[PDB]
DNA sequence: AGCTCTAAAACGACGTCTA
DNA sequence: TAGACGTCGTTTTAGAGCT
RNA sequence: AUUGUACACGGCCGAAU
DNA sequence: ATTCGGCCGTGTACAAT
């Protein structure tokens, strides 16, 4: 078994600057797409305590936040601030009149409702009306932050209803998710929304767990929270923070990730997709769409014609930007590719003239692993070729971080290409490893899953509550 | 009249030896001329993989002795005392400065940062004879001096020549023949009581589609009514194991699992609810320890803990894979819990989570090595008794071009 | 010689970040903090309220 | 048995006696 | 005035020394 | 739900008897 | 019923040796 270790893929920031870490790359060169204007207007919705609380945190990040662990400065870097080393080259300001306050009576109205499902739906309607008011007026926020208060979090998440669980007496299953439902019901609004708990902008505030009532939630250090939160705010503002540095001589390729999710009843299974490709320039496009078919079932795999329509949409979306079909189409799926699926993909490519294709099943439930000698796991990027099946270590010891940011020995990915695949497993693993660093929901660059696979699952959460046939925005900013 | 004393020759030899060690590591060494003062040379780092110099320099002062013990030398460590002017000059520089002591009698080199002074003393360096050896293995640590851990965004590529890691796969040596035949029954579930009725009983057989597959001869044991004796045949294993038919693969995997279960019944026991091979406890409330070679060390497979009482047994979800026309056994370490050593411990989530959370890479590697040793030893007969049917061999050790800089991470 | 020597002066600080900035005035409070012992003793005396 | 100066070698020019 | 002999500067290790 | 991993629990699916 | 494969969903612990 021949083993290989990939060097960390190169990321692109600012004016063409390159760095292997999103946090340090942003600090040196700045965001890949500079923002026109030096202020990012952020709207805040919440109680007057939380709205004022989150407002000073944005100002606090401007002043600068010290590192939470000086021993590991690369893993837990300090937030620079508003000087020359500003990560996003812009100020996160809450402009006057861009705040909406949830009244104490409104919170008591949501809390007083007995059933958990009815309370969540009533809360979503309340917040949706406030969001509509925020965007209708002259505030014009770029991204809206929902600073949920502690009493609302207990009812909506922990299902606390005055001590006794009336909903559990009904013995219902799969309680509604407030976040997923809220994002689905506000897809028609033109401004992306961000949910923020008081734990992130206030170390003093504590939120108990849903089941372990005594225990409180544990969060990262404040500097790390600011890095991850503001990067999401910057991305949701409409500007791509960083992009994989493109090789000069590479095939124009678009990555399509395919995932599945339940149908809110726990039995049926839809398919959700994510498409990632370059923007013919410095940009990077990440779309999230649902299959337009209606072939209902419980099978975690596509059919012949349904898979064909998925590729046709992806080719068309790519063609809308580059005005030419991609040279290579890499398809990443969460389940093993079958004969009906692969022939469905091939039929779509034949109708479009795509030269090269790769059908990779990204599997996390593999018992195969390798172990070095020592107290630390193998290096991130370690690859083992197990007879046409790639054992890729997307997580592991990171020399840049100086440690391994995990809880146990990391579980590797197993890449199982289909027979109808063009690229060798060595190149496919290199592409998959690179795709893990372009997930903009966080600044830490060692993610287990590639972005198209990761984005497909995130899209499924929101689209679980979207009625079929309803046209929704394909921008990933509305889902991350 | 001109003389070159052995002291100068010894010093030059020590400098040359240190340069040779540095070049063996993979870095670059530059020797300073006559006008050197307090610095014998400069080490420049270089990436072992790409061969690209890293542009990070560090000064080196080499002191050589023909023989003679250092200050307070012992078997584990020794001590050295620096000159004050040399220390001042090293502190007023702008690059890290290391001092390397080279002993010719035993041909040893020990390096230390000149600023790594003994607590409370400015000019004492306590060299640890185990970790301060100057050789390629120390390369990463030397590189750790170049970068300032305070400033963010600065790092260094792994500078070690390579590393060695093992896989959890064990190669199976299948028997050259397999017993295939017909059977009165299409499913073995109804056939099991028929086998229980007869004399000899062994669970090393598979009934899939009215076809009987086994490694042992059905005739020689009590599996008589299970199989049509006339149609019993022995055929090359390549016609059952190494083929493309799906049900053949399923029967091969099931037969391999049952054969492993029977072969390792002395030490292990099977749990069908979780498909878990857990170390069976000998006697209720009586413990067991296992000795394996990795160098012989004991891992303590079965542990009770006081209180109400729970017994943790080491376990593995042994599975089977077919790669490149070869069969491999996959070992996945885990734990099983029993109230008294036999009856499973209900509500084991807390204990399982607590045990798994504190487990690091070294513990899992130890467990997988122990399981590999157990399965390798169980495949040996060493004769009276039938030889074990399945023999497992360790795969050749996997070589990695880069290594984790663990030696530089002792205090992160 | 003087120009060359100025290169190694390292005008940039060794990566140190200073939180505070321009400040107007300071004050203190009459309030004082209390540390408490980690043990208290309770009982039920045969008396009502210590009278 | 540790330090610490002290010997012993070499090179690099440069006053200082010593005629 | 020439011209060794000397003092001064460094490295280099190793010894007799006071401790 | 700043962020993800590991773990635990549960539901379900594909092929043949 | 089994044997082999797999997948998706909701919680806690933790910030990494
Ligand atoms: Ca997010
Ligand atoms: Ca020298
Ligand atoms: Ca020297």
């Amino acid at each position: 078994f021949k083993a290989h270790v990939f060097d960390e893929p190169m990321l692109e920031f600012g004016d063409g600057g390159q760095h292997c870490d999103p946090r340090q790359g942003l600090r040196e060169h700045g965001p890949l797409q500079p923002r026109s204007g030096d202020v990012i207007r952020v709207g805040v919705i919440g109680t007057d305590d939380t709205v004022a609380g989150f407002t000073e945190f944005l100002a606090e990040t401007g002043r600068g936040i010290e590192s939470g662990n000086k021993q590991l400065i690369n893993l837990n870097p300090d937030f620079p601030g508003l000087g020359n080393q500003n990560p996003f080259r812009c100020k996160f300001e809450v402009p006057d009149g861009a705040t909406v306050t949830i009244s104490r009576r409104q919170v008591n109205d949501i809390t007083g409702i007995g059933r958990h499902d009815e309370a969540v739906r009533h809360a979503v309607e309340l917040i949706s009306s406030q969001l509509s008011a925020l965007v209708e007026g002259s505030a014009k926020p770029d991204v809206i932050v929902l600073a949920l208060p502690i009493p609302l979090i207990e009812k909506l998440v922990n299902a606390k209803s005055e001590g006794e669980d009336s909903d559990d007496d009904v013995d219902g299953g799969d309680m509604l998710n407030f976040r997923d439902l809220l994002k689905a019901k506000t897809l028609h609004l033109p401004v992306p929304t961000q949910i923020v708990w008081p734990d992130t902008w206030d170390d003093a505030a504590k939120i108990p767990r849903k089941i372990k009532r005594d225990s409180n939630r544990q969060t990262q250090v404040k500097a790390t929270r600011a890095w991850n939160l503001l990067n999401a705010l910057f991305y949701k503002a409409g500007k791509v923070p960083w992009r994989l540095l493109p090789d000069q001589a590479e095939y124009r390729t678009s990555f399509l990730g395919i995932g599945f999710y339940r149908d809110l009843d726990g039995q049926q299974l839809w398919t959700s997709t994510a498409q990632m490709f370059d923007e013919r320039g410095r940009g990077l496009i990440l779309r999230g769409a649902r299959a337009q078919t209606e072939t209902r079932g419980r099978h975690p795999y596509l059919t012949a014609k349904d898979a064909e329509d998925l590729v046709v949409q992806s080719i068309a979306a790519y063609k809308a930007h580059h005005r030419h079909v991609p040279a290579r189409l890499v398809v990443l799926k969460t389940s093993r590719f079958r004969s009906e699926e692969a022939e469905g993909i091939d039929a779509a490519l034949g109708k479009s003239g795509i030269e090269m294709s790769d059908l990779v099943w990204v599997q996390e439930s593999s018992p195969i692993a390798i172990f070095r000698d020592g107290n630390y796991p193998v290096l991130r990027g370690t690859f083992v070729d197990l007879d046409g099946k790639g054992l890729l270590y997307t997580r592991g010891s990171v020399p840049f971080y100086g440690t391994f940011p995990g809880l146990r020995v990391p579980r590797p990915l197993l890449l199982v290409p289909h027979e109808n695949s063009d690229s060798t497993i060595l190149t496919l693993a290199k592409d998959v490893l690179a795709l893990t660093k372009v997930n903009w929901n966080t600044t830490q660059f060692d993610q287990k899953l590639p972005a198209p696979i990761k984005a497909a699952r995130e899209v499924g959460r929101i689209l679980k509550h979207v009625e079929f046939g309803t046209a929704v925005s394909s921008d990933f900013r509305r889902y991350t | 009249s001109k003389r070159i004393t052995d002291s100068q020759v010894l010093g030059e030899l020590g400098e040359t030896a240190i340069k040779k060690i540095v070049l063996e590591t993979g870095f670059l060494y530059e020797q300073r001329g006559r006008l050197e003062a307090g610095t014998d040379g400069i080490i420049e780092l270089r990436d072992p993989k790409s061969g690209a110099p890293l542009g990070k320099l560090l000064g080196v002062q080499v002191k050589s002795t023909e023989s003679g013990q250092y200050v307070r030398e012992n078997d584990n460590s020794f001590e050295y005392l620096l000159k004050p002017d040399d220390l001042k000059y090293w502190r007023t520089s702008n690059i890290p400065v290391i001092i390397v002591l080279w002993r010719k009698s035993d041909e040893t080199a020990y390096w230390k940062d000149v600023s790594d002074c003994v607590r409370g003393e400015e000019r004492r360096l306590k060299f640890d004879k185990g970790t301060d050896v100057f050789d390629p293995r120390s390369a990463d640590r030397i590189g750790a001096l170049t970068i300032d851990r305070r400033t963010p965004g600065v790092f260094l590529p792994p500078l070690n020549k390579g590393e060695d890691a093992i896989i959890n796969l064990l190669r199976i040596r299948l028997p050259d023949e397999i017993f295939i035949s017909t059977s009165p029954f299409g499913s073995g579930r109804d056939a099991v009581p028929e086998l229980v009725k007869h004399g000899n009983v062994r669970f090393d057989w598979v009934i899939r589609k009215r076809r009987f597959v086994s490694f042992f001869d059905p005739r020689e044991y009590g599996t008589r009514a299970i199989v049509d004796l006339d149609q019993v045949e022995a055929v090359d294993t390549k016609l059952i194991a190494f083929n493309d038919e799906q049900d053949d693969l399923n029967d091969t995997m099931d037969l391999l699992r049952r054969t492993v279960e029977r072969q390792t019944a002395t030490q292990l026991s099977f749990l069908r609810k979780d498909r878990l091979f857990h170390f069976k406890a000998v006697g209720v409330g009586k413990s067991r320890s296992y000795r394996y070679m990795s160098k012989v060390v004991s891992a303590y497979s079965s542990k009770k803990k006081d209180g109400w009482g729970y017994v943790r047994h080491h376990a593995a979800r042994l599975r089977f894979e077919r790669l490149a026309d070869e069969w491999f056994l996959v070992i996945d370490p885990d734990f099983h819990f029993t109230t008294d050593g036999f009856q499973p411990h209900r509500y084991p989530e807390a204990l399982l989570a607590g045990k798994k959370r504190l487990e690091r890479n070294a513990a899992v590697r130890g467990q997988v090595t122990m399981w590999q040793h157990l399965l390798v030893e169980s495949g040996k007969h060493e004769v009276d008794k039938p030889a074990p049917l399945l023999q497992f061999e360790r795969l050749p050790v996997i070589q990695l071009s880069q290594a984790v800089p663990e030696s530089s991470w002792n205090r992160t």
